[PDB]
């Protein structure tokens, strides 16, 4: 689901990615119709550009915040960041460094949270670059053709299944972590020149690659799934089947 | 009524700092300066507007029409052009 | 009548008419992943969505003041497809624009957007100023025609018709009426009418057919100069 | 005098936004001064009725003074 | 639901086709009533709009038309792939597929 949203009706998938070079918010909500003068307001209210900027800017940034708050009630950030601020708060008037130290796990905090209610974001392009290459897809499929009827991709809660999943049985890793880091969801495509749709269903996990210590990609797709529909015939297409995937590859288990 | 609204006294200013007198002295100066200088700069973008307009077309490229230029062949022709194309019309397309 | 005669008048530092990558010191270089830990930049792949959406958005928006006039919305159509076909048709390559001229018209399109959800756009005042005038000029003449009146256009495509008739009967010799020609006889007609507008025809002389019109004249009493001495 | 004055210089900046309303409205380049310009008018008044307000306070304590003081001493 | 018609209000209609034969017409009569549409006879369900006169802000016009009469909510990302009037077609059906089996509109 998205997290960033406003009352604007259009591009939904967009809000937060697009970068507009408005000095302010327009006036009226992206129109969806041709309307009349009378059904605008002229001359808006006075701190109408203040206005704006609490309910497109801050407003749906806390919505974002809220909708994925279960993802930083961990161990580490309701007592342990909290808890060494107030050890140190009580000596802020001895000296400066106290202050400090008492700062940063706020600071560190604040960077974990931002972080881990953003949208998750795989990378697109190398999406489309696996299926344009599969040849039972781009025989209903082109770029040139192809439109997005319905985008869905969130994180999955809590812990998964210990025995598909044993890595996240680490009482360590979850004292950093409440949620897997996982993401499941699907698109719905529709080709205009052959009039096909199919569901591209994929659950994503991070993996580490080439290095000891950083993660290789965060959205792994470690099952990939299309069932085509076209005129009268039905196609399930696997581009990376989980049972071949998982047995090669394992989750990556990000700490702070 | 808040001791916060005291900031509002100037009678009694020279018991706190005395610098408030001073300084909008100097942001006054400042502002008469940045309102010449910003006056002069967006305002001159003009001479270089009306000269490229009217002087910088030429005849191994095409002119393109502008939005204003469009507006005005088809909004604001006056009765003359009216009358001219409707007169080459009529003597060539059905009177020959 | 005058050209340019400097031949380096449109060299510059980065070759001739360059108006896409001038050139500047801290110039534009690669990067490498393998030795690359962060980087800081805004470009993206999102300026050909945002190019669409924001062609949607200056129409719909701009025709809610349209009151429905569909020759307006046509002509207003052609007007914004040549603001947004500016970087396709331009001299310069607007492909090799210093760090990118999509984000570059994007961005400025959204700017004149702004104001266009306003209704504050300079080209949306003019347009309805423009377009008044002209129904003011075209009700005038439906007033005119529902009275059975003629009207200043329809008298002039008349005497037109007719010199053309007087002209082409004594051109024997030849028989091409040039568009040259028919040019001519309506332009001095247009000169003896537009003089006709501030100095109109009294009798049979004629539109600014007078002399003494041209006699020396003064000020009327109840409307003097207004903004300098008289003598 | 001074009170009349900062009082008919901050009439005069009514008059500035009264005789270029439809700009400071309508235009969005000049919506900074649609929003701040009555705070920093309101702010303008406090600073002019203060100073009237605490002057008109003293003179009436002086004034009560004297009067008091005066007859103790006769 | 109303709109400026030549200076008069008149309240607007919406259209629910549910039949291919009742799209391929309106995509017609829509196409044939743009006034920068070229040999409107000539235009058939096969017919490439760059064949006449048409490009890619024309195909916008004619999405943001679609929007009016239909009361979709097309997104930018959809838009730049109808070129042709077979894609009108298909994806009108689409939207009525999801909507009849989903229950909701695409994303906009
Ligand atoms: C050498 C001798 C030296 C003598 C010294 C004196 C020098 C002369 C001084 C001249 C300047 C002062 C003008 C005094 C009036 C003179 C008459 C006049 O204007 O000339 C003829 C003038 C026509 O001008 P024109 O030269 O013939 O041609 C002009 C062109 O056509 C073009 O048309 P236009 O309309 O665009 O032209 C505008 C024209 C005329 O504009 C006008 O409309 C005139 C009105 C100006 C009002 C001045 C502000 C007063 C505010 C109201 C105070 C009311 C107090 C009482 C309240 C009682 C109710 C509770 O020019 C001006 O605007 C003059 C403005 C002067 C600068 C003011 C700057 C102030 C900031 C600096 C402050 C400095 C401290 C001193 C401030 C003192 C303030 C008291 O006549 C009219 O305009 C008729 C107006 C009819 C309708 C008026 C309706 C009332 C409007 C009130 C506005 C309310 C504002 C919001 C409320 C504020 C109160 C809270
Ligand atoms: C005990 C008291 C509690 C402490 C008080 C803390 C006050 C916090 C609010 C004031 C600080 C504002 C600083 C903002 C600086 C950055 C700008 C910004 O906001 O970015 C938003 C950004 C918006 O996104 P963006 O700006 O990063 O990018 C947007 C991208 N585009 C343009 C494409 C859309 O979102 C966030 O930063 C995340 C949300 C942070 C929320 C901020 C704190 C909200 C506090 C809510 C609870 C307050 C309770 C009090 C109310 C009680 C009732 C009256
Ligand atoms: N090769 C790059 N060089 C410099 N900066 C980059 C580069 N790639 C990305 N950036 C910056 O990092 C940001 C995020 O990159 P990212 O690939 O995640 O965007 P994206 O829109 O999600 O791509 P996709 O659609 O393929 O998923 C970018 O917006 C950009 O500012
Ligand atoms: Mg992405």
């Amino acid at each position: 689901q998205m997290g960033f949203s406003s009352d604007n009706p259009y591009n939904k998938r967009w809000e937060y990615k697009w970068k507009h070079s408005y000095y302010t918010y327009p006036r009226d909500y992206e129109h969806t119709e041709v309307r009349k003068p009378q059904d605008s307001k002229d001359v808006p209210p006075i701190y109408f550009a203040y206005y704006k900027d609490f309910v497109d800017r801050w407003l749906p940034g806390m919505n974002m915040w809220w909708q994925r708050r279960h993802r930083i009630f961990d161990k580490f950030n309701v007592y342990f960041l909290p808890g060494m601020s107030l050890f140190f708060y009580q000596f802020a008037d001895l000296a400066l460094g106290f202050k400090i130290m008492a700062a940063f796990p706020l600071f560190l905090a604040y960077t974990r949270i931002r972080d881990k209610t953003l949208d998750p974001d795989f990378k697109e392009t190398y999406l489309r670059d696996m299926i344009y290459q599969n040849p039972e897809i781009t025989k209903y499929f082109n770029e040139e053709t192809i439109h997005v009827l319905d985008y869905e991709f969130e994180y999955l809660p809590g812990y998964l299944c210990p025995e598909k999943f044993p890595e996240y049985q680490n009482k360590t890793w979850q004292f950093f972590n409440t949620d897997t880091a996982q993401a499941e969801g699907f698109f719905k495509f529709g080709d205009v020149e052959s009039g096909a749709t199919m569901t591209l269903k994929f659950k994503t996990m991070p993996i580490p690659g080439k290095f000891r210590y950083q993660v290789g990609e965060p959205f792994y797709f470690y099952d990939l799934r299309a069932e085509i529909k076209c005129d009268g015939v039905y196609k399930e297409v696997v581009l990376v089947d989980e049972k071949e995937s998982l047995k090669k590859i394992r989750p990556f288990l990000f700490l702070i | 009524i808040l001791d916060y609204l005291f900031l509002l006294d100037l009678n009694d200013d020279l018991t706190r700092k005395a610098v408030f007198e001073q300084v909008i002295i100097f942001i006054f100066i400042y502002c008469t300066m940045n309102f010449l200088a910003w006056s002069t700069v967006v305002e001159l973008i003009w001479p270089t507007h009306f000269f490229n307009r009217r002087h910088s077309s030429s005849q191994e490229f095409i002119r393109f029409r502008t939005y204003t230029e469009v507006l005005l062949k088809i909004s604001a022709y006056n009765d003359f052009f009216y009358v001219l194309n409707n007169y080459y019309y009529n003597q060539k397309l059905i009177l020959k | 009548g005058y050209k340019i005669r400097n031949k380096s008048i449109f060299w510059t530092r980065a070759g001739w008419k360059n108006n896409w990558h001038p050139k500047n010191f801290n110039a534009p270089r690669p990067s490498y992943g393998e030795f690359t830990m962060g980087i800081r930049c805004r470009n993206d792949h999102h300026s050909f969505l945002r190019y669409v959406q924001t062609y949607r958005n200056m129409s719909r928006h701009c025709k809610q003041y349209f009151l429905g006039d569909k020759q307006l919305e046509e002509t207003f159509i052609l007007g914004l497809r040549s603001l947004f076909l500016v970087p396709y048709d331009s001299q310069c390559l607007t492909d090799q624009i210093k760090h990118g001229g999509e984000r570059r018209f994007v961005d400025q399109l959204d700017r004149d957007f702004e104001l266009i959800s306003y209704n504050t756009h300079p080209y949306q005042l003019f347009t309805y100023t423009v377009r008044n005038e002209h129904l003011a000029w075209k009700n005038e003449q439906y007033e005119k025609i529902q009275k059975g009146e003629k009207t200043f256009e329809q008298e002039l495509l008349d005497y037109l018709d007719e010199q053309v008739l007087a002209e082409k009967a004594k051109l024997r010799d030849g028989q091409n009426f040039s568009i040259e020609r028919m040019t001519e006889i309506a332009l001095h007609v247009f000169r003896k009418a537009r003089a006709g507008k501030v100095r109109p025809a009294q009798d049979v002389r004629g539109p600014d057919g007078n002399v003494n019109d041209f006699l020396e004249q003064r000020r009327p009493f109840e409307h003097p100069n207004p903004t300098g001495v008289t003598h | 005098a001074t009170a009349l004055y900062k009082s008919s210089a901050l009439a005069g900046n009514l008059f500035l936004y009264a005789y270029n309303y439809n700009n400071f409205t309508a235009n969005i380049r000049l919506r900074t001064m649609r929003y701040l310009f009555p705070v920093v008018s309101l702010a303008i008044f406090g600073n002019i009725y203060w100073d009237y307000r605490s002057q008109l306070v003293k003179v009436n304590l002086f004034d009560e003074y004297i009067q008091a003081r005066a007859q103790e001493l006769v | 639901l109303t709109q400026y018609v030549e200076g008069q209000i008149v309240n607007r209609n919406q259209l629910t086709l549910k039949k291919q034969e009742d799209i391929e017409q309106y995509v017609l009569k829509l196409v044939r009533g743009y006034f920068r549409t070229t040999n409107k006879q000539g235009l058939n369900i096969n017919s490439v709009l760059q064949d006449h006169g048409l490009d890619e802000f024309d195909s916008i016009e004619l999405a943001m038309q679609v929007e009016e009469d239909l009361g979709y909510v097309i997104s930018a990302e959809t838009i730049p792939v109808l070129n042709k009037v077979k894609h009108f077609v298909n994806y009108i059906n689409h939207v009525e597929q999801f909507k009849a089996e989903n229950g909701k509109a695409p994303i906009a």
